[PDB]
RNA sequence: CAAUAGUUUAAAGAGCAACGUUAAUAAACCGGAAAACUUUUAACUGCACUGUGCAGUUGCAGGCAAAGCAAUGUUCAGCUAAAAAAA
């Protein structure tokens, strides 16, 4: 549950190391949370492939708001986290240092699940 | 309440008589019907009687595929007929349905008059169901149990809310208020305005202002029954009914059902017939996966690429 | 039957602040003790009855524990001797409702409610109680019953010393 | 207490009290104590006792209304009272 | 020209409790909250027999629950093994090693929180239905001491000394 | 309001709440008057009652117990005490 105009800290390798929130996609709602894609403007990066001052897209791979499941447990992080993406869908780079949830078990995050280190899954 | 009452004239004397002749003779009815209790067939536009229950609280459970389902149950002490109304004398069939059970002493004797002269329990609450035709009443004293209802059906509750009290515009009604810093001056939670200038210089029937809130009919569509105890008369239903412990529901097959899915259940018609003792405690089966969304794209995504 | 309430223990407000609430009780509770009948508004005697009745508990407890608790209640010495001492073997075999309550009409100022709070067995009491222990007749459908449910039924006060530690006694002399 | 005079003054001309009716009442303004008490902004206000007279009238057989009020016992205290002899042994059975 | 009603008779001669689902050291109660009003030897209210009602009805499931597992009886502090069946990974089964750091006591809705820290991603904490079957087994392994409750909070909040393994096993 | 999150120390498996749960895309749903019909010796306070009484005398959210604590058990408190003998 992110509403809009947040901070999130991102875990790939591409230099980045801070982004806010500026807009979402479809309708959502107020706020946003694991799974979804949003649109970001980066505030923080030391590298070539992104400058500060730039807009990219993004989706949220952990957050510290409780995530229901079916069967009436639930799972909370400590940190809000996220993964730039580029206009084709595909991740900007080739490490994640992060912990996958089960959302990303969908056919559509094949990529993610490959350059993830640790796996709840 | 009531008009004051219309200034009454005695008849003429030429007249009387024949006024008194006419009237009786509209007034004089056949014999009262005796309905038979016996399967019937089901047709297009054919409606069943309910029952009044008594709700009991909220549980839950884990289903086959281990998701958690929340309950509310139900309970039917005792439910009959209680009387019959017919086209002849009251233009219409209906069947009338009575739960519960009171003291003598504790009621008017115009209440306890009905049930006494038919050797009848005096019950707490009685309610009329529409027929469709004579054949479809029941005989007096017939009881309505759990049997009554299919397994995996959809119904539908009727009942009283809880009482909340006197309460302000913010949560009858989720107005916004005003801003809690910046100046506002003794009016955080007031509704504000209320209309207009000269025109149209009057406040508008039903305008939204504080008041009682919490004691009045509302009616849930399109429950689950998801399982049914015909020995013990309960019934346990998927989802949230209004009311608290103890408050009286109405329970009715669901309209947003079908003629075809009515077929598919084989619901009792006129009603089940035989000892609902002797009948186990069955759950409804959902040949449904939830978690087909992990294996096949079905779920919602705004995001086209490329 | 004394109204419960949504705050913490379902007691009255009494129209105080919680700290001189407590004061108020304390103090009502000891002269209750000594006096054993008072006559105060509804609500404080609504109170006072309750309340009443789980300091008589704490006597009949006969502990070290029960005493801690209950030397922070009374506010004097002979009154709290007479709790643990007299009281205590008063109501040996009763077990609860220790104090009536009985209305008496309004006041003359302010046209407010009132009441008399009482002991249910001493002298001078305003009406005879039941006993303790309610006798069983030996021909009746009551004696069968509890002997079904409650094979430890008492029926007849039971002496301050049982048979067993008498036995002792005697086996040690 | 003006009912009490009132009918003391009727026995006093021969009257039979059980057969007495209110038949008239009604009120009458008397001298008042007139006063000030101060308001806010150096304004004034009044501050006034009002008294009353009261007349009562006790008439035979005049036309009265029907009202009854029912007439209950008070709580039985002292040696009167004799709920303790009560014999709970019969609510056991059927 | 008379008709003589039907009289009820009794299910259990000569015993005055009819046997109703309830813990060992409660006492046993004298009716069964779904007769109707009108049998009852006591006329008590609907609203408290509704009570009753579902006091039974948890009782009969825990017994059931109870007949197809059996736990340990853990506490706050222990280090804890649990095994589990994913749904969403085709019903797969791992096992996840955590501290227990909530445990909530109230029948068939008992639950409790487990607790574990990764090399790089942090702290992660699970709520987890006790008597959900998707648990299979749980074990006790170890012991996490600690002073009280703002000190667990501290502890929690500070990951450290708490990567038991890195990693879920299967 | 079963579960999850927040909130009260004369505390809690209380109550109220949404950040939580269920349902709706309709000749469905809700409100007051009233024909007709039925019953009656034509009916009419009250449980501390400024939450609810779906509780009126083996009635009860008081007290008391080894008890899940507005539940179960119960001999006490208050409102409102009962019976022909014998065959
Ligand atoms: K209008
Ligand atoms: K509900
Ligand atoms: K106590
Ligand atoms: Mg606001
Ligand atoms: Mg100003
Ligand atoms: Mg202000
Ligand atoms: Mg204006
Ligand atoms: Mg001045
Ligand atoms: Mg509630
Ligand atoms: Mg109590």
């Amino acid at each position: 549950m992110l509403p809009n105009y947040s901070f999130l800290k991102v875990v790939d390798n591409s230099g980045a190391k801070l982004v806010k929130i500026i807009g979402f996609y479809g309708h959502p709602g107020k706020a946003v949370g694991v799974g979804e894609v949003v649109k970001v403007a980066i505030k923080e990066a030391k590298g070539e492939k992104v400058s500060a001052g730039e807009m990219k897209k993004a989706v949220i791979v952990e957050q510290k708001f409780p995530v229901f499941r079916p069967n009436g447990s639930h799972f909370r992080h400590l940190r809000n986290s996220c993964v730039l993406l580029s206009e084709k869908g595909q991740p900007l780079g080739n490490k994640v240092r992060a912990l996958l949830t089960y959302e990303f078990i969908k056919p559509r995050w094949s990529k993610l699940r490959t350059i993830t280190t640790k796996k709840l899954f | 309440g009531y008009r004051p009452a219309k200034p009454v004239y005695p008849l003429p004397d030429s007249i009387a008589s024949l006024v008194e002749d006419k009237i009786a003779e509209l007034k004089k009815f056949g014999p009262t019907p005796e309905p038979a209790l016996e399967p019937l067939p089901l047709t297009p536009d054919s409606v069943r009687v309910g029952c009044i229950t008594v709700k009991a609280g909220m549980t839950h459970e884990w289903d086959e595929h281990g998701v958690m389902i929340p309950l509310t149950v139900l309970w039917i002490d005792e439910c009959q007929v209680v009387g019959l109304k017919y086209f002849e004398k009251n233009g219409y069939y209906a069947v009338q349905l009575g739960a519960g059970c009171v003291k003598q002493h504790t009621v008017l004797p115009q209440i306890a008059g009905y049930y006494l002269k038919h050797d009848l329990p005096i019950k707490r609450e009685m309610k009329e169901y529409q027929v469709s035709s004579p054949e479809a009443l029941l005989p007096v004293g017939t009881h309505i149990t759990a049997a009554h209802f299919v397994v995996g059906q959809q119904v539908d509750v009727t009942g009283y809310t809880t009482d909340k009290g006197f309460q302000g515009v913010m949560k009858r009604w989720g107005f916004k208020g005003m801003p809690a810093s910046h100046g506002v001056s003794l009016s955080h939670r007031k509704p504000g305005a209320t209309g207009g200038r000269q025109d149209p210089g009057k406040i508008w029937k039903e305008k939204k202002l504080p008041g009682h809130m919490g004691d009045e009919k509302r009616t849930q569509l399109g429950l689950e029954l998801y399982k049914v105890d015909p020995k013990r008369n309960l019934l346990y239903v998927k989802g949230a009914v209004p009311g608290p412990r103890g408050a009286s529901i109405l329970v009715r097959d669901s309209n947003r059902m079908d003629y075809e899915e009515r077929v598919a259940l084989n619901l009792p018609y006129p009603t089940f017939i035989g000892s609902p003792d002797e009948l186990p405690v069955l759950v409804r089966k959902s040949d449904k996966d939830p978690y087909l969304m992990y294996k096949k794209e079905i779920d919602y995504f705004p995001i086209k690429w490329k | 039957t004394v109204k419960r309430f949504l705050r913490p223990g379902g007691w009255n407000r009494l129209n105080r602040p919680v700290k001189e609430r407590l004061a108020l009780i304390k103090n009502m509770a000891t002269q209750l003790v000594e006096k054993e009948r008072i006559r105060t508004t509804l609500s404080k005697a609504k109170n006072l009855q309750r309340y009443g009745d789980k300091l008589i508990t704490l006597g009949k407890a006969g502990t070290r524990e029960s005493w801690l608790k209950a030397n922070d209640i009374v506010r004097t010495d002979r009154e709290l001797h007479k709790l643990f001492t007299t009281l205590a073997l008063r109501y040996k075999d009763r077990q609860g409702g220790y104090v009536r309550l009985i209305r008496a009409g309004f006041r003359r100022g302010d046209a407010a409610p009132v009441a008399i709070v009482e002991l249910v067995d001493r002298e001078g009491e305003l009406r005879q109680a039941r006993p303790a222990v309610t006798p069983v007749p030996k021909f009746s459908v009551m004696r069968w019953v509890k002997q079904q449910l409650d094979p430890k039924f008492i029926s007849e006060p039971a002496p301050l010393l049982p048979p067993l530690v008498r036995d002792y006694l005697k086996e040690q002399n | 207490e003006g009912l009490e005079h009132a009918r003391k003054d009727a026995e006093e001309k021969g009257l039979d009290p059980k057969k007495l009716v209110v038949s008239t009442v009604y009120t009458a303004k008397g001298k008042y104590l007139r006063g000030f008490q101060p308001m806010g902004k150096g304004f004034a206000g009044r501050k006034t006792t009002r008294k009353t007279h009261l007349r009562i009238v006790l008439r035979e057989n005049a036309s009265v209304l029907p009202f009854a009020a029912q007439v209950v016992s008070p709580s039985r205290v002292g040696g009167a009272s004799q709920k303790h002899l009560r014999d709970i042994s019969v609510r056991y059975t059927v | 020209e008379v008709i003589i009603p039907t009289i009820p008779k009794y299910a259990n001669p000569y015993k005055l409790t009819p046997g109703v689902s309830q813990r060992l050291r409660t006492p046993k109660a004298l009716y069964e909250p779904w007769c109707p009003s009108r049998l009852l030897l006591k006329k008590r209210n609907v609203r408290a027999r509704m009570q009753f009602l579902l006091d039974v009805l948890e009782t009969e499931k825990e017994v059931e629950f109870q007949k197809q597992r059996n736990y340990p009886d853990f506490k706050v502090g222990d280090v804890l093994d649990v095994t589990m069946v994913a749904a969403e990974n085709e019903r797969k089964t791992y096992v996840h090693r955590g501290l227990c750091i909530q445990k909530r006591d109230r029948g068939y809705g008992s639950s409790f929180k487990l607790y574990c820290v990764f090399s790089d991603s942090g702290g992660f904490i699970q709520h987890l239905p006790l008597c959900m079957p998707d648990i299979l087994d749980i074990k006790i392994v170890g012991q996490v001491d600690y002073k009280d409750e703002e000190d667990l909070k501290e502890l929690v909040e500070s990951e450290s000394r708490e990567c038991k393994f890195l990693d879920k096993v299967l």
